[PDB]
């Protein structure tokens, strides 16, 4: 079953990586109740796309949001340059 | 009991050797169309022949 | 299963022919051909009797199956008669011979037997007629063949020994199915859309194989691929491919996919098949199938076939007149063309085409379209569009379409939010 | 549908050793077993220990 557990390993991966960016934005992880198993069929790939899905958004936002607010830094910079170079 | 756990050991090895005929009628399906494929151009092949002769 | 363990038990449960010699239900011919049938027991015996006697055969079995009503004496002679059909397929011949010296085909003798109350009895009539009428040169036809498959689209629409009577009725399915004739006759019988109810219902894996192995038989013939698309048998076998785990259900559904886009009478049909595996992300799954292994390298075989040829279809898809013409046709629907990488990645210049026709297009589509699909699709085509063209930002700016996804990043629907949100950060991540 | 139904096996090597263990019992058990786990069937120290 090298695939079947190798998937787990990554999932694993996948979680440690939105758990620590949760962590880090101390977003309450809410740690409630006790669970079963995942079924036999093949809904471990639906729960992969959904890792992926969270992996994904956050690496494209968390980049999005960065590089909006240095865009956003620069460009008050530049207001304030342009209002006391008007001066001239 | 041991023979209730036979009764499965015999359901598994009638079971495999059911599927042994299970492959056995895909193995079947595939090599009569094919057959019949076969026959058929090479019955076309020198019928063409015949008809362009005649 | 059922059928197989009613059949031992009725092997054990013989009768005395002379019983029913003396009742007057049989002929004393009857009685002696039975009797001594009873004890040829050699392959030479058995060959010698039928061979001498073959008329006599017929009428005894014939008669013997047809007139009496003790349900354990019929049973015996149909598994007689199913035993001796088993032994070897070429004796159907007696029977037809004997229908014809009678002026009639075949199935009258046995199609009345259907009609009886017990599961058994019915089920190995059944049985019978599958080989009689599929190794016959004579062929079931019209109302006898609409008997034998509503007979069997009644028991399929049951749907435990109730099970298991039903998978002999796939197994006569089967049977009959080795015929191209009767397979082109059941495209024809909406009993294949009830195949797909039976499917979708979640039936048990043997059911799910022995199924898709009839289906896998219509599959085979280019006339059929074409008739058949009708039923939508893609998405179904798709989930089957997908949710069920076992081998001989994954072997088969492969080998019904490849001959679906092995046989096909048209390209465009192939590409119809093909594109509807790709939307119910068969690709996906056989990428996945790739890497599990298997006693039967017929499955990875069918894998590479179906992963070349669905990658052909994706190598279509990704033609930039394609993506046009589904703009143009505003048939933004997630065709696969939208998130194909390698279409953005090496061809988002062309949008660019006809004075940035396309540019016009996706922006005047999000500025008319009420549908979230339309909507979210171009959204996200603007954001490859920049993501892979950077000074297209500037280009969207002038058709003032950073305006439109910068409204619909507020839409009604997440899904047009989403690729809206993506669009809009795209055209804003840098000057 | 299969019950998946075991065979006892007769042919055997010594198997591990186990105990049942609870609040006053399981630290007694693992002070024995630190030492050394009993051979199989043998007596068991935790209890008079």
């Amino acid at each position: 079953f090298v695939n079947e557990v190798r998937r787990c390993e990554e999932m694993d991966r996948k979680l440690r990586f939105v758990e620590k960016e949760i962590r880090k934005a101390n977003i309450p992880i809410m740690d409630t109740g006790e669970n079963p198993e995942v079924p036999f069929p093949r809904d471990m790939i639906d729960l992969e796309a959904n890792f992926e899905k969270i992996e994904n958004e956050l690496k494209e936002i968390n980049t999005n949001q960065e590089a909006l607010k240095r865009n956003f830094l620069e460009l008050t910079e530049l207001k304030f340059i342009l209002r006391k170079t008007q001066q001239f | 009991s041991d023979a209730d756990v036979q009764k499965q050991i015999k359901h598994m090895m009638a079971f495999i050797e059911q599927e042994a005929n299970e492959k056995a009628e895909e193995i079947d399906a595939k090599a009569e169309e094919e057959f019949n494929i076969e026959k058929g151009r090479l019955v076309q092949t020198q019928r063409l022949k015949i008809m362009e002769y005649y | 299963n059922i059928i197989a363990a009613k059949a031992a038990e009725v092997r054990a449960n013989k009768v005395n022919w002379q019983s029913y010699l003396q009742g007057q239900m049989i002929s004393a011919e009857d009685c002696e051909f039975i009797q001594r049938f009873e004890m040829k027991r050699c392959s030479e015996e058995k060959q010698e009797m039928l061979q001498t006697e073959g008329s006599q055969c017929a009428k005894t079995f014939i008669n013997l199956m047809t007139h009496i009503s003790k349900e354990q004496t019929v049973q015996y002679i149909l598994t007689m008669v199913d035993d001796m059909l088993q032994e070897n397929h070429q004796r159907v011949s007696i029977f037809f011979d004997y229908a014809k010296r009678s002026k009639s085909t075949a199935w009258p003798y046995f199609l009345p037997m259907l009609n009886r109350q017990d599961p058994f009895t019915v089920h190995m009539a059944a049985r019978i007629i599958a080989k009689l009428a599929a190794w016959g040169k004579e062929l079931m036809e019209g109302s006898d063949l609409n008997y034998y498959f509503n007979w069997i689209k009644t028991q399929l629409s049951s749907q435990s020994d109730s099970s298991q009577y039903v998978q002999c009725v796939a197994g006569c399915l089967q049977l009959m199915l080795r015929v191209n004739e009767y397979r082109f006759a059941w495209v024809e019988a909406d009993g294949v859309n009830c195949i797909m109810g039976v499917l979708s219902n979640k039936c048990g894996f043997q059911l799910q194989y022995q199924m898709i192995f009839s289906i896998w038989l219509l599959a085979f013939s280019p006339q059929m691929c074409e008739h058949l698309r009708r039923y939508n048998i893609i998405p179904v076998l798709s989930d089957i491919l997908q949710e069920s785990v076992k081998e001989k259900v994954t072997r088969i559904i492969l080998a019904a996919f490849r001959n679906f886009l092995e046989k096909s009478t048209e390209r465009e049909t192939r590409q119809e098949y093909a594109l509807a595996m790709i939307q119910c992300k068969v690709l996906k799954q056989l990428e996945n199938l790739e890497q599990q292994k298997y006693d039967d390298e017929d499955i990875s075989e069918d894998i590479k076939f179906l992963l070349e040829k669905l990658g052909e279809s994706v190598q279509d898809l990704s033609s930039f007149d394609e993506y046009s013409s589904e703009l143009k046709s505003g048939r933004l629907e997630w065709s696969p063309v939208h998130k194909s990488e390698k279409f953005w990645r090496e061809n988002a210049v062309r949008l660019n085409e006809k004075n940035y026709e396309l540019l016009k297009i996706l922006t005047k589509l999000l500025e008319v379209s009420d549908d979230p699909q339309v909507l979210a699709v171009a959204a996200h085509d603007v954001g490859e569009y920049v993501r892979h063209y950077p000074r297209g930002k500037r280009v969207i700016e002038q058709l003032g379409g950073k305006q439109l996804v910068m409204n619909h990043m507020h839409h009604e629907d997440q899904q047009v939010r989403y690729n809206a949100l993506l669009a809009v950060q795209k055209l804003m991540v840098h000057n | 549908t299969v019950p998946s139904i075991l065979n006892r096996m007769q042919t055997n090597q010594t198997p591990p050793t186990y105990n049942k263990t609870n609040k006053f019992t399981h630290g007694f058990q693992n002070i024995v077993d630190a030492y050394g786990i009993g051979t199989y069937r043998e007596i068991n120290p935790a209890p008079y220990t």
